[PDB]
RNA sequence: UUGGCGGUACUUUAUAUCCAUCUAGAGGAGCCUGUUCUAUAAUCGAUAAACCCCGCUCUACCUCACCAUCUCUUGCUAAUUCAGCCUAUAUACCGCCAUCUUCAGCAAACCCUAAAAAGGUAUUAAAGUAAGCAAAAGAAUCAAACAUAAAAACGUUAGGUCAAGGUGUAGCCAAUGAAAUGGGAAGAAAUGGGCUACAUUUUCUUAUAAAAGAACAUUACUAUACCCUUUAUGAAACUAAAGGACUAAGGAGGAUUUAGU
């Protein structure tokens, strides 16, 4: 039996999120690439290093913003510039987002050595694709 | 009584089952020969190859010489299959064996193989020569 | 297999397609109209309406193909009749106006009348009943007969050869010498019959 | 011990509110693109949102869709009862009121035409509708045994005498049956500068290509990319198979085809060029004959092509040798 | 190295071992250790404004800065009270009361049933448990699988009450289905002056003889631990019973209720027979006390009064007035029941 | 009263399927390679089906984890009486899989029974109903079909993997940690898989698989061994390729067994 990315089926009381409940061969079929950069076409080059920083900047969303991520970020580059788009709980106040982008723009910008920007859409809760 | 009793929903062996398979194979031939089994068993004239009779014990099956007619032995075997409980029954009465299986009915077309091979043969060219299910969590509070 | 089940076998006979319609049965008749509205399989490579195509041929063939080689088996084919053709001008030009008359010198002719002559009617299957082997008495199949006589010359000539000899040499020198039903392939024939009737008794198992 | 949300059902001032919705995403969508929202309709609606959000998911249900309410939703999810909690239809407490509410309609026409009281094949080519279909215009889920029993009733109907209101009725249960022609699309004739008549068609076997010219008029001159025939196949069978088409109408001699074959090996390329001439020599003859060839396999590709290698195994269907145990 | 970390959920799932080999088919506790970190509060003891401090402080913008070391360690030592505190919490619990003895289910409260279909609360029922059975039965998928059948009895204490069985692989999930059950299958019992049943109740149900009696006022309830339990469901205060034959649970929860349930109260028997129903009390002296009179006309015959009546007596009851000793286990000094 | 159990038969259903049929192989020779054994101062893991060109889409140093010798003791990091550990347990686990398997089932919420240990179907219908997961459908192989891939739940084998990484418990901390140099050998052995050959449907040469001219049994066919030269990569040839001669065995392989519709 395969056991890579699938969210096994419990007793019909796992809440699922779209992404969680779609296994690998569904990837470009159901659901799209979560990081879209140039490195993966044909004649293209960087892909180590471009993998490299999508696994850290992953680890780091996380930690900066810990409980708060209602799901996986989205991370889309362009030219030089880096966007994350993350679905995140409206648990801390206002303020403190206002607080968390600024720090994580910039410290992200001087170690990366690029325009980095972070795209947050606030959910009241984790939105639920299906029981399992 | 009579619906509940009648309704009823609910090296030993190799020389044992080489007298079982001759004798049942004698005493069936016998018994359809006569009409003693139906009218219509006497009429289909079936001839009997072999009896084999399982190590279990489970079934008895009967090999009777299949014919050239599928219609005729798509009928005889319906014929036969459906008297088959009541040979059995004949067999026990009679005193043949004490014990019968279930008797299950077996085609056997290779008379008809023999017979073929003779007819080529014949033209052939020879050639010239606890803790859980209580109710203590239960009770103290932990659940 | 890519061809759906709904798919028909290719009918490549030029004189059936433009037979008068009349000529034809209602059977065949019916079938030509059922074809309109069902699918085709394409032709094989090899299946073309040439008066020349002899399926028999064409299946020997295939049976001395080696890896696919049908360029080199179709040669020696060829080559085979061309020598069994030569081999019979050479004797009729040698023989006299009364044997003359006898001598075959069509190759296809020969070819077809010697297989024939190597068919066997019956056959026997081995089997193994209480630790022994009893072969049986068994009755053949028109394609069953068929594929031995094929088999029995393409292995009697690709083995008991000299070395140097070539199949297209001992091959025309077996459908020669099995057309006249004196070869060994005729002995492999009358071997199996022999047997089989030794085995008649053991038939029943 | 559920979690498991219920099974969502719609109340018709949910799905009432979904239209107003949509109406005013029509305003909006008919404005981004510049259109007018009078004349905009269901096909610009999906091709702006294919602009918009463009998504190259191999699924389609899979892709954004801004369609009609009435469209994605069920169509029939509406509330059986009012206010009072009276169901609407009188059949409600059966559990299938619309199955059944046809079931009365046809068992009371066919009592009528028996009280009451020529050829039946008033419509031909025709099928019943099958089980799908049906549950799509009761908008409830069917057995077999319920579907089965449909039939029945609406036979015997046809039976008994019918006025052109039943044949109407048993209409809307009839599907016209599928029309597949297997018939072979004649090209057209062209014509060269000199004047001369020529038809073209292409040709593919394994992964070889053709693009034969067959012309009218000929003395069975076969030219292959600017080679003879007898040069470019050297092989009697690549040639035989050139022979087909022609031999089998009786028209060798009779045309002059120019071939160009990329592709393949030489078995391939001959197969193509097959394929090739026999379509275009179809508009050079007559209906009856291009029946004839394809029936005879002359016009039918073939879809024999090599099938890939899988992992874990020596071929597409060769194994690995089961190692000796 | 920062990229061989993994998350809080990964860790904890592979600590606990909970999914493995060994536990399907035969103690680690699973902890949250982001329960009391406050967002932008680290051991270096940095204060950053509008993460973890006020933006701006009386009316000044405040600026970063660093706690000192005596200031840090008491919010380490306060994050470590309170977390010794919410241990402290995690091991306080609210201790239910047993039922017949410590061990065993039989006698215990689960609360009142689940609301209904529209808002139909039933705060006002109680819910006893009177026997759970946990047996092991033959299924392909583990060969014996495991099933725990539970019988309830659920009442509001003034009457109405019901008994049902619930059946699952779950102790918790039988719960839930006999509860709920049990709700649809509610008697009435008539209670005389709302504290005893109208007359004695003699009855045989299969191999469960149950024999229950009137009693006064301040008498209480002398019967079978699990006759105690279902009266004080029903609303019986005064009663004896007593059980022979076989004690099985069901057969005495069905025989209980078939008895109770089909008892003749004083109204009926004056309407059947058209005559006064009249009582008499030592305690009133010769007092006739009407506690029935006929809806309908009142009768002028008179009912027939044998000499001997015709009773099927029995020894149980009668032996006592004849003198004989009773065992030693009669009439013991008991708890208010 | 349920379940289990059979070394149970008969009847269907299908299976490159037990047997039968078909084709090329394996089992014999020479080599390449894995494993076991022997054996070395000198790893580890897999090791019936479901190990044996397996982790390795790859070991001359490195890789490296092994052996011998010498050497370092806050010894990668911002901080830490800390760093570090391929140390033990895959019978504590996660992760990622094998196996039955393209087998058809697994799990939960309700309802019903003169009590339920359990059961719940009848279609001209008699108490079952309504949602999940798998199958199916859909998508991919860029028309269409078919086919092929992919998919395949719950369980079974405490199956495989603490040595991908992470990790519970136990253990080492002047050593079970770190680093440098040099080594990690062989076989009158067995066995698995692969490769080549044993030739005439062949060998060599030109073309090209067309055709032609030669060779064709003692070395004719025939060495991807050994040995000898040259070139390639490298710091290092112990590696690979190309010639050269030398040429031994091999003459189509016992039972038996593998794959293919
Ligand atoms: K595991
Ligand atoms: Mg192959
Ligand atoms: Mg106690
Ligand atoms: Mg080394
Ligand atoms: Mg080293
Ligand atoms: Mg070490
Ligand atoms: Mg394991
Ligand atoms: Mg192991
Ligand atoms: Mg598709
Ligand atoms: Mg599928
Ligand atoms: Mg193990
Ligand atoms: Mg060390
Ligand atoms: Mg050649
Ligand atoms: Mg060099």
């Amino acid at each position: 039996k395969n056991r890579a990315a699938r969210v096994r089926v419990a007793k019909g009381n796992k809440p699922v999120s779209y992404e969680e409940a779609h296994a690998p061969h569904y990837i470009a079929h159901r659901k799209g690439w979560l990081s879209l950069h140039t490195g993966n076409l044909d004649g293209e080059d960087h892909a180590a290093e471009r993998t490299l920083e999508d696994v850290f900047l992953r680890k780091f969303m996380m930690g900066t913003f810990p409980g708060c991520l209602a799901d996986q970020i989205v991370l889309k580059r362009r030219a030089n510039q880096v966007d994350i788009c993350a679905l995140v709980l409206r648990q801390l106040p206002a303020h403190k987002f206002y607080f968390l982008v600024g720090y994580s723009e910039t410290l992200l910008s001087h170690f990366y050595k690029c325009p980095v920007r972070l795209h947050l859409q606030t959910v009241p809760s984790k939105v639920v694709y299906k029981y399992i | 009584n009579l619906l509940k009793k009648f309704a009823s929903k609910t090296k030993e062996d190799s020389i044992r089952l080489r007298v079982l398979n001759g004798l049942l194979y004698k005493s069936l031939t016998e018994l359809l020969c006569t009409p003693q089994v139906s009218q219509e068993v006497y009429d289909l004239n079936v001839e009997l190859s072999k009896v084999s009779v399982t190590s279990d014990f489970s079934a008895c099956r009967v090999y009777w010489k299949t014919g050239v007619s599928a219609e005729q032995n798509k009928h005889t075997e319906s014929v036969l299959q459906r008297s088959a409980a009541y040979m059995r029954h004949l067999l026990i009465s009679q005193q043949t064996l004490r014990n019968v299986p279930p008797i299950v009915f077996v085609q056997d077309k290779r008379d008809l193989v023999l017979a073929e091979v003779d007819r080529l043969l014949a033209e052939a060219d020879f050639g010239p020569p606890h803790r859980d299910a209580s109710p203590r969590s239960f009770l103290l509070g932990e659940e | 297999s890519r061809y759906a089940p709904e798919f028909r076998e290719p009918l490549i006979d030029k004189e059936y397609y433009r037979k008068p319609v009349a000529e034809l049965t209602e059977e065949e008749k019916y079938d030509q109209e059922l074809k309109k509205t069902q699918f085709i399989k394409a032709a094989a490579a090899t299946e073309t309406s040439s008066v020349f195509a002899d399926p028999v041929i064409s299946k020997f063939t295939n049976m001395m193909m080696k890896g696919g080689n049908k360029v080199l088996a179709r040669s020696l084919m060829a080559q085979t009749l061309e020598a069994v053709k030569r081999k019979q001008f050479e004797k009729y030009r040698a023989a006299s106006a009364e044997e003359q008359a006898t001598i075959e010198r069509n190759p296809y002719r020969i070819f077809h009348e010697a297989l024939k002559n190597c068919e066997p009617v019956i056959g026997l299957v081995p089997i193994l009943k209480g630790g022994h082997f009893y072969q049986v008495p068994v009755p053949l199949a028109d394609r069953r007969r068929r594929f031995l006589a094929m088999k029995w010359m393409i292995t009697e000539c690709r083995e008991n050869k000299p070395r140097r000899t070539l199949m297209p040499e001992k091959l025309s020198h077996e459908l020669l010498e099995a057309f006249h039903n004196r070869g060994p392939v005729i002995k492999r024939k009358h071997n199996m019959h022999k047997m089989a009737e030794a085995n008649r008794a053991l038939a029943h198992y | 011990n559920v979690q498991a949300s219920r099974q969502e059902s719609y109340t018709e001032d949910f799905i009432k509110k979904q239209i107003e919705e949509f109406n005013i995403g029509k305003r909006h969508l008919a404005n981004m693109m510049g259109e007018d929202p009078e004349t905009f309709a269901e096909e610009d609606i999906d091709r702006a949102i294919a602009y918009l959000f463009p998504s190259g998911l191999f699924e389609k249900r899979a892709r954004p869709m801004m369609k009609h309410p009435e469209h994605i939703f069920p169509k029939q999810r509406a509330t059986q009862w009012g206010e009072d909690g009276r169901p609407f239809h009188f059949l409600f407490y059966t559990g299938k009121q619309s199955y059944y509410s046809l079931m009365h309609d046809v068992y009371g026409k066919v009592m009528q035409l028996e009280k009451h009281r020529a050829e039946s094949r008033d419509l031909i080519g025709s099928r019943w509708l099958i089980k799908e279909e049906l549950e799509e215009m009761l908008v409830e889920k069917l057995s077999d045994e319920d579907y089965a029993q449909f039939i029945r009733l609406l036979e015997k109907l046809l039976t008994l005498p019918c006025g052109p209101a039943e044949e109407e009725f048993v209409q809307r249960f009839r599907r016209s049956v599928t029309i597949q022609s297997k018939k072979q699309l004649i090209e057209p004739v062209q014509y060269d500068e000199q004047g001369m008549a020529f038809s073209t068609s292409e040709g593919r076997r394994k992964s070889a290509t053709a693009q034969a010219v067959v012309y009218e008029h000929g003395s069975g001159k076969i030219h292959v990319n600017g080679v003879d025939y007898l040069i470019y196949f050297p092989i009697t069978q690549d040639r035989e198979q050139l022979m087909f088409p022609f031999h089998f109408l009786d028209r060798l001699e009779r045309h002059d085809v120019t071939c160009t074959v990329s592709g393949g090996g030489r078995s391939a390329q001959a197969g193509a060029i097959r394929l090739a001439m026999a379509r275009a020599l179809c508009s050079f003859v007559t209906e009856d004959e291009v029946e004839w060839m394809r029936q005879a396999g002359l016009l039918t590709p073939d879809p024999r092509i090599r099938e890939r290698k899988k992992p874990g195994q020596e071929g597409a269907r060769r194994k690995f040798t089961w190692k000796k145990r | 190295s920062f990229f061989t970390k993994l998350t809080a959920e990964e860790l904890w799932k592979g600590a606990l071992a909970e999914t493995g080999a060994g536990a399907r088919k035969g103690k680690k506790k699973r902890k949250d250790l982001n329960r009391g970190q406050i967002i932008g509060e680290g051991r270096s003891g940095f204060l950053w404004p509008g993460l973890n401090v006020p933006l701006i402080k009386s009316g000044v913008v405040q600026n970063i800065g660093q706690r000192s070391k005596e200031e840090q360690q008491k919010v380490e030592a306060t994050m470590v009270e309170q977390r010794e505190e919410w241990d402290r919490k995690r091991k306080i619990k609210v201790k239910r009361e047993r039922g017949w003895s410590g061990n065993t289910w039989g006698g215990v409260s689960i609360g009142p049933p689940d609301p209904g279909p529209n808002g139909e609360t039933y705060e006002d029922f109680d819910t006893r448990i009177l026997e759970v059975r946990n047996v092991f039965n033959m299924t392909a998928k583990e060969g014996r699988k495991k099933s725990v059948r539970v019988l309830v009895a659920v009442g509001n204490g003034n009457g109405a009450a019901g008994f049902a069985i619930g059946k699952a692989a779950d102790r918790g999930d039988a719960f839930r289905k006999a509860k709920n059950r049990a709700i649809h299958y509610l008697h009435y019992i008539e209670r005389y002056e709302g504290h005893t049943i109208f007359h004695d109740i003699s009855l045989r149900f299969k191999r469960t003889q149950i024999r229950m009696k009137k009693q006064p006022r301040g008498y209480g309830l002398r019967c079978h631990r699990a006759i105690i339990t279902i009266c004080r469901l029903i609303g019986i205060k005064d009663m004896y019973a007593r059980v022979t034959g076989s004690m099985n649970m069901l057969n005495l929860t069905r025989g209980l209720f078939h008895g109770l349930a089909r008892q003749e109260t004083h109204q009926h028997l004056a309407d059947k027979k058209g005559l006064h129903v009249v009582e008499f009390r030592e305690e009133c002296g010769p007092l006739p006390i009407v506690v029935a009179s006929p809806h309908g006309a009142l009768s002028k015959e008179p009912e027939p009064e044998p000499e001997v009546p015709d009773t099927k007596l029995d020894w149980q009851d009668v032996k006592a007035m004849q003198g004989l000793k009773r065992s030693v286990w009669f009439n013991l000094k008991r708890p208010a029941t």
